[PDB]
């Protein structure tokens, strides 16, 4: 592709924003280890017969990097906005943390809200040690309403472990990154 | 695969433009590109050199003549370029230098790293094994250890004080960690820089043990005998001292070198610097002490792979598999081995006892050619990773990987030395630093920039893998654009997984699948970290 598309992926540390990237574009979930080698997430996807290289780039979340991580912001076509739905803090944090951080950096360019890990939703241990708060998973129609509310372009889920709704979150990517 | 360059007589016909003068830089051009064809008893390397000349050449047209009607055509004479040194790297080879290059710097060889050298000995009978020591530096890991260890408990003095979890998470607990091993840490480059002012002569492991023996009361006599044994051990193992490779010591990457190993105690980031350079000097092929012979194609190809165990789950069973019956290694895990099914377990044990010597289990070497333009790199994941790489001797992109590591590191120690020159607390210095970065970051390098702020943090905190883009593999594909793009110090990495595929090497001649290769000796992910804390946790109770 002659065309660069650039997606860069956000959200808080341990909504699984690395096995994102690399259950997508290897087709593998690194459950054993990530190797320490150049990242370099790109795919070739043709469009109305038109070449296009997307271009995906992973982030820290953590507050340390909180100056560091704006940094690869520029000439950003689509956030995808990352939290795990069996992590309410993650979910709460959209509103709060990200949603902000890229309309301050890239006021005009459009974010897809992205649920993660949701075949933890029907995982026995997960639920009754999360049970033992207030704490509940997070249900796609919540979701879905603070996308409306903080001016998503949509809402979408997706599993990394058994890849779901892996290739729609990247699908709808691209359709953010040419619609006006 | 590919289409023959366009001759002198086919550009112009390309280039051609009507009312047209035929300028002088368009003249360059023609003159550079017939050149290029009757040059059919030169070596690649002066051939690329001509490619690059008329690249130079064809992009002066274009800056001059901003309006010309041929800067359309010469764009796509341009790609023609790119596509011919592919070509030049494909067709016309040399053979590789027959020199495995492994490095353990910082400390003692421990015997898992021995065992898998040796496999690569047994089956390799005509190679040279080199395995890389600095002689001086013997003591680097013991002082990390020590300096880390007495971290963890004033961390958790500062913990006992408090309750379980008012907001005591493994979060702070690193944060906290990482404040006083940066204290430690500047106060021993404090001492080590003082000392080689009084003297310089001073090697590096004297420094390490007064530092050691004047803040943790360390026995002198235990720490000698220690260098004595790790001295001993590596001299019986086809060791090559650091300090005797004259060629890296008078490089300009030699500072660089001592950098990681004296202040950040980075011997990943250290073993990165050289490893390139013992390419460019000796040629070879490097490989990581983690990394095994790669097994033989036409074997455990009659056992069926069952559907319910990954591809990357059954690479390892395979080596597991091979060291369970024919011991080569031992102390090697069974874990995945041990979880399948009775029946498929004794289809292994039936193959293996079908074989007698280690050459019907680990593929040969043998002759290796490559160009000597490239350096070529495993992949991992569809990811390039310097765990393994051939180069022949004096290659040109082996120069221009030292470049582009000498570069980054040039941008770092800019941005980073102005900081800790003003003897501040971690956090006060990470800001400082941080400042600096911001003010040279752009959209080009930013990504990269993104990742050296992090660079203090190396090796004591949870998911920090700036040696990577420092020293490691993002400078491989950098150097890779370099070549391609007739460039030197490319930082905006606009390659792909398809252009970094020239270089990869055969999945049969590494396999990379290891029990070692899993534990990282420089990195630790979020899960390792919260076991970590726990483990502390309960090693300071007892
Ligand atoms: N069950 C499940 N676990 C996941 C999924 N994606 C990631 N994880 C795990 O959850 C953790 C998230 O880590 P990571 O992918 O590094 O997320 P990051 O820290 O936000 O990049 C890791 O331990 C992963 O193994 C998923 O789709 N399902
Ligand atoms: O204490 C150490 C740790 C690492 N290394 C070198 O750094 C390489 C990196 O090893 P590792 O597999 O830990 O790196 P990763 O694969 O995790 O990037 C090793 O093979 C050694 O050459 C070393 O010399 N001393
Ligand atoms: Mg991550
Ligand atoms: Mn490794």
């Amino acid at each position: 592709g002659s065309k660069l598309i650039k997606c860069v992926v956000v959200g808080d540390g341990a909504v699984g924003k690395t096995c994102l990237l690399i259950s997508y574009t290897t087709n593998k979930f690194p459950s054993e280890y990530v190797p320490n080698v150049f990242d370099n997430y790109a795919v070739t996807v043709m469009i109305g017969g038109e070449p296009y290289t997307l271009g995906l780039f992973d982030t820290a979340g953590q507050e340390d990097y909180d100056r560091l991580r704006p940094l690869s912001y520029p000439q950003t076509d689509v956030f995808l906005v990352c939290f795990s739905v069996v992590s309410p803090s993650s979910f709460e944090n959209v509103k709060e943390k990200w949603v902000p951080e890229i309309t301050h950096h890239c006021p005009k360019t459009p974010f897809l809200l992205v649920g993660t890990q949701i075949d933890l939703r029907d995982d026995p241990s997960t639920i009754e040690k999360l049970a033992k708060n207030k704490q509940k998973p997070i249900t796609p129609e919540t979701a879905e309403k603070l996308a409306r509310d903080l001016k998503a372009v949509k809402y979408v889920e997706c599993s990394a472990l058994t890849q779901k709704g892996l290739k729609n979150v990247f699908d709808e990517a691209i359709l953010a990154a040419l619609e006006p | 695969g590919g289409m023959s360059l366009v001759n002198r007589k086919q550009l112009e016909k390309m280039a051609n433009v009507r009312f047209r003068t035929q300028e002088d830089e368009y003249v360059a051009i023609l003159d550079a590109l017939e050149e290029y064809h009757n040059m059919s008893e030169n070596t690649v390397v002066e051939k690329y050199l001509k490619l690059k000349d008329i690249n130079s050449l064809t992009d002066i047209y274009i800056d001059t003549y901003k309006k010309s009607g041929r800067n359309k055509a010469l764009k796509k004479f341009k790609e023609y370029l790119v596509t011919e040194v592919l070509e030049l790297k494909n067709n016309n080879l040399t053979p590789v230098e027959k020199n495995l290059h492994f490095v353990w710097i910082g400390g003692q060889i421990n015997d898992t790293a021995i065992n898998y050298i040796n496999q690569w000995k047994d089956v390799n009978s005509d190679y040279n094994v080199n395995v890389f020591y600095d002689s001086n530096a013997f003591l680097i890991n013991t002082l990390k250890k020590t300096v880390v260890e007495s971290a963890i408990n004033d961390t958790l003095e500062s913990f006992r004080e408090n309750l379980n979890d008012p907001r005591f998470d493994y979060n702070k607990f690193f944060r906290k960690r990482m404040e006083i091993i940066y204290d430690k840490q500047k106060n021993f480059i404090n001492y080590y820089k003082a000392q080689r002012e009084e003297n310089p002569e001073l090697i590096i492991d004297d420094i390490v043990k007064t530092y050691l023996s004047n803040e943790y009361s360390k026995e002198i006599d235990e720490l000698n005998t220690y260098i004595e044994e790790s001295l001993n051990k590596i001299t019986q193992n086809s060791g090559n001292d650091v300090r005797n490779f004259e060629e890296f010591k008078n490089g300009e990457s030699f500072n660089l070198y001592e950098q990681e190993l004296v202040e950040r105690w980075n011997l990943a980031a250290a073993s990165d610097i050289l490893r390139i350079s013992a390419l460019k000097e000796i040629g070879g092929m490097y490989l990581d002490v983690d990394m095994l012979p790669g097994i033989q194609p036409d074997l455990f190809e009659s056992i069926e792979k069952p559907s319910s165990v990954t591809v990357d789950f059954w690479e390892m069973t395979k080596l597991e598999a091979i060291m369970k019956y024919k011991e080569y290694i031992p102390e090697y895990t069974s874990e995945h081995f041990d979880m399948l099914d009775e029946e498929v377990q004794s289809s292994f044990e039936s193959v293996l006892a079908s074989k007698s010597d280690k050459s019907e289990i680990f593929s040969s070497l043998g002759d290796m050619e490559a160009s000597p333009l490239e350096v070529k790199i495993a992949f991992n994941s569809k990811g390039i990773i310097n765990q393994g790489l051939i180069s022949v001797k004096d290659s040109y992109s082996s120069n221009l990987i030292v470049k582009q590591i000498e570069n980054r590191y040039k941008i770092l120690n800019n941005s980073l030395n102005p900081a800790i020159s003003e003897d501040n607390d971690f956090n006060t210095t990470t800001n400082t630093f941080i400042d600096s970065i911001m003010a040279e970051a752009n959209a080009d390098n930013g990504r990269f920039m993104m990742e050296l702020g992090k660079y203090l943090r190396v090796g004591f905190f949870p998911d920090v893998k700036t040696t990577i883009n420092l020293s490691g593999p993002e400078a491989y594909a950098a150097a890779y654009q370099d070549l391609l793009m007739f460039k030197e110090g490319s930082m905006n990495i606009h390659l792909i997984e398809a252009d970094l595929r020239n270089f990869e090497i055969s999945k049969t001649n590494i396999s990379q699948s290891t029990e070692q290769e899993m534990a990282s000796l420089w990195s630790f992910d979020d899960a390792r970290a919260k076991a970590q804390f726990e483990e502390y946790k309960r090693n300071y109770f007892e």
